[PDB]
């Protein structure tokens, strides 16, 4: 009823109500907690800015103001307990940072306090290298992490040891995936210049594809196609598959022939 | 694991109070 | 020695320079609120003074009217 | 779910008392100090400042003086910190002459605690730290005249007992208190009023702050800002001179033994050496013996 | 310039002191007159 015979004032009153709900004062004095309401309101205002093309500047301004309210309230803390209750809410169940990056609050995650908590959890188990001098010692550590057989044997034979606890830390998983990528490139280049290498490369790319299978199985297809680097990765692995299957077909044909 | 190929209300009250005092003080720094 | 005297002179110069430069900056609303508050304080104080004066004059007038 | 301070607004009499003490209605509070039922804590306001707190908020020296004569007030330390923050020297000096403050309560928990918990302003901060933060010079002179030297912040790699105990179970507040102490030590006020000479202390402090900015990756912006501010203090103090003797004692210290310029370029203080006075002294020593060519016409004769 | 606000504040306080002195002298004169009137009776 307010759309017909009342148009252009319905959108104006809607933008007025959204301008009032998004003030720092009302958001800080009305709800039980302002942080969650503010984040979800910012996402809703962004979605409505995308839907309604007109006044896009206004909804952009409102949601940016709400992002800034969140970042300020997070900055104003001074204790460990406070930053923990803000970043997580009621470090298991680290949720509010996840929702922050899903709603794309840039300046929220990039705050020195959030960054401090992330670099405390990031080097979780080994602290002797968090305070390391330069990146040269880190390069040395990755070169010594190039010794995969020790790690695989110790992981699958007897976990929960000292090396079993070390491998259960994020920096280790990161450097191990980097080392696997590096040695894959190395095998490629070695195979380039002058049978075993061929099968090893094939097994490596099959492992990559199974990793991507476990990846896109976790979410729906839309979430899988959401990113852009995954498309390039998928195309690359499928190209490797096609090339090696062509080589195998040619090999089988020539084998039957000269047999 | 990827290897190889209550207190809440009190905290919120404290932070909200801090934020309100901060905003009221900052409003005084602006131009006339 | 000469060193301490030179340092005293320079430090004094620097402090006066900073205190003077702090006056060139822009205005803080707190100063207008404070001036307003002192105006209202003055208003209340002068009202109390006028009230006490009226009470004294009334006491004197009552004494003069009772003497007759 | 609107958060509140009290259960319910109880008294209208004392509400009017508090609201007159806010606007400085001194006959009302003077008449009511002696005859009322109770001069309680009257934090009915949304934030909950006591009548003393509220009176200090708005520079009411008469109200503060009439309240200090009540001997039943709380939040005293908090009102003092607040007054230092604003910068009202009358009120601060009037509070410093209150009983109980004769026990050297500065750098020598139950005090400053307003709202029964969570005192504002970084619970590790003493009056002198706030005074150095807020650039108030007379306040710094007042405090230092009663002692209370700032504390030196410990070394970063140091594994002493206290530093280790405050590292475990107390993390992320040790780095914050360290950056707070370094922010206070690096103010122009404290650097100009504490040490014998400010120039050498300032240069070496700038180098130390830069090294700690390089070591600790986080908060790098903060340490950068502090050390730049210290460089600017040095350059200003050097600029403010007007005589040959002064520029000589600044550039050299106690032109044989030209040292402070050497240390300046070793610590990389860009704007210090590039100052017209420093440049003047360098171009007087640079053409030392032959002056007939210093005033030469063009580079063609050179 | 903040100097202007400081100066206005100082003149306000000057005015306060001056009016307090005026009220004090007026009260003294009224008290003298009242003492004279009470001694006449």
């Amino acid at each position: 009823e307010k759309q017909r015979h009342d148009s252009f004032s319905h959108s104006r009153s809607r933008i007025n109500a959204y301008k009032g709900l998004a003030s720092p004062a009302y958001l800080s004095l009305s709800s039980e907690d302002p942080v969650l309401t503010a984040l979800e309101l910012s996402n809703e205002l962004a979605k409505l800015a995308n839907i309604e093309k007109e006044f896009k500047n206004d909804y952009r301004k409102l949601s940016m103001q709400c992002k800034d309210f969140v970042v300020g309230v997070l900055d104003l803390c001074r204790d460990s307990e406070e930053v923990e209750a803000i970043l997580n809410g009621d470090k298991a169940s680290l949720s509010r940072v996840k929702l922050a990056i899903k709603y794309e609050v840039k300046k929220f995650v990039a705050h020195p306090n959030c960054q401090q908590q992330l670099l405390t959890i990031w080097y979780e188990n080994l602290s002797g290298l968090r305070e390391q001098t330069i990146a040269i010692k880190c390069l040395v550590v990755l070169v010594v992490a190039l010794g995969l057989p020790f790690l695989a044997i110790g992981y699958w034979i007897a976990p929960c040891s000292r090396l079993g606890k070390i491998l259960r830390s994020p920096f280790m998983k990161f450097v191990a995936h980097a080392a696997s990528f590096i040695i894959f490139l190395g095998l490629l280049v070695f195979n380039a210049s002058d049978t075993w290498t061929e099968m090893l490369i094939m097994v490596w790319v099959l492992g990559m594809m199974w990793s991507e299978c476990k990846e896109l199985w976790l979410e729906g297809p839309r979430e899988y196609i959401l990113q852009l680097w995954n498309v390039l990765d998928f195309g690359m692995l499928s190209i490797f598959i096609a090339a090696f299957t062509a080589r195998f077909l040619a090999f089988l044909q020539a084998t039957k022939a000269q047999q | 694991g990827k290897t190889l190929p209550t207190r809440y209300q009190q905290i919120m009250k404290r932070l909200i109070k801090r934020y309100v005092l901060k905003a009221q003080v900052d409003k005084e720094n602006d131009e006339v | 020695t000469r060193y301490q005297q030179i340092m005293k002179r320079l430090i004094k110069r620097y402090v006066l320079k900073a205190q003077v430069d702090k006056e060139n900056d822009e205005v803080n609303e707190g100063e207008l609120k404070e001036i307003k508050q002192d105006i209202s304080s003055l208003r209340y104080e002068l009202l109390e003074d006028k009230s006490q004066a009226t009470e004294e004059l009334a006491i004197l007038i009552h004494k003069l009217s009772e003497k007759l | 779910f609107m958060f509140n301070d009290r259960g319910t607004s109880l008294t209208a009499e004392e509400e009017r008392f508090l609201d007159a003490a806010e606007y400085g209605n001194i006959p009302v509070v003077r008449k009511m100090l002696e005859e009322s039922k109770t001069l309680n804590v009257n934090c009915v306001d949304y934030m909950g400042q006591n009548a003393l707190q509220l009176a200090v908020g708005n520079e009411h020296l008469e109200v503060t003086e009439l309240l200090l004569k009540k001997e039943n007030l709380a939040r005293i330390g908090d009102a003092l910190l607040l007054a230092i923050s604003k910068g009202y020297v009358r009120i601060v000096e009037a509070i410093l002459n209150h009983p109980g403050f004769a026990a050297s309560k500065r750098l020598t928990d139950d005090f400053y605690a307003y709202d029964e918990d969570g005192t504002r302003f970084s619970p590790d901060i003493t009056p002198i730290i706030l005074a150095a933060h807020c650039q108030k010079y007379e306040v710094v002179h007042m405090l230092l005249m009663k002692g209370a030297r700032i504390e030196r912040p410990h070394d970063y790699f140091c594994k002493c007992g206290d530093c280790m105990e405050k590292q475990r179970h107390d993390s992320f507040s040790h780095s914050r208190s360290r950056i707070n102490a370094y922010k206070g030590l690096a103010s122009p006020a404290y650097l100009s009023l504490s040490s014998e000479d400010p120039v050498l202390t300032a240069l070496e402090l700038s180098n130390e702050l830069a090294k700690l900015a390089n070591i600790e990756k986080e908060f790098k912006n903060d340490y950068r800002k502090l050390s730049m501010q210290c460089k600017d203090f040095v350059v200003g103090v050097l600029d403010l001179c007007r005589d040959s003797e002064e520029v000589e004692a600044i550039l050299n210290g106690d032109k044989a033994s030209l040292s402070r310029v050497k240390l300046a370029i070793k610590y990389e203080v860009k704007k210090f050496v590039a100052h017209p006075n420093c440049q003047q002294q360098l171009l007087t020593i640079w053409y030392e013996n032959l002056s007939g060519l210093r005033e030469q016409t063009i580079a063609i004769k050179c």
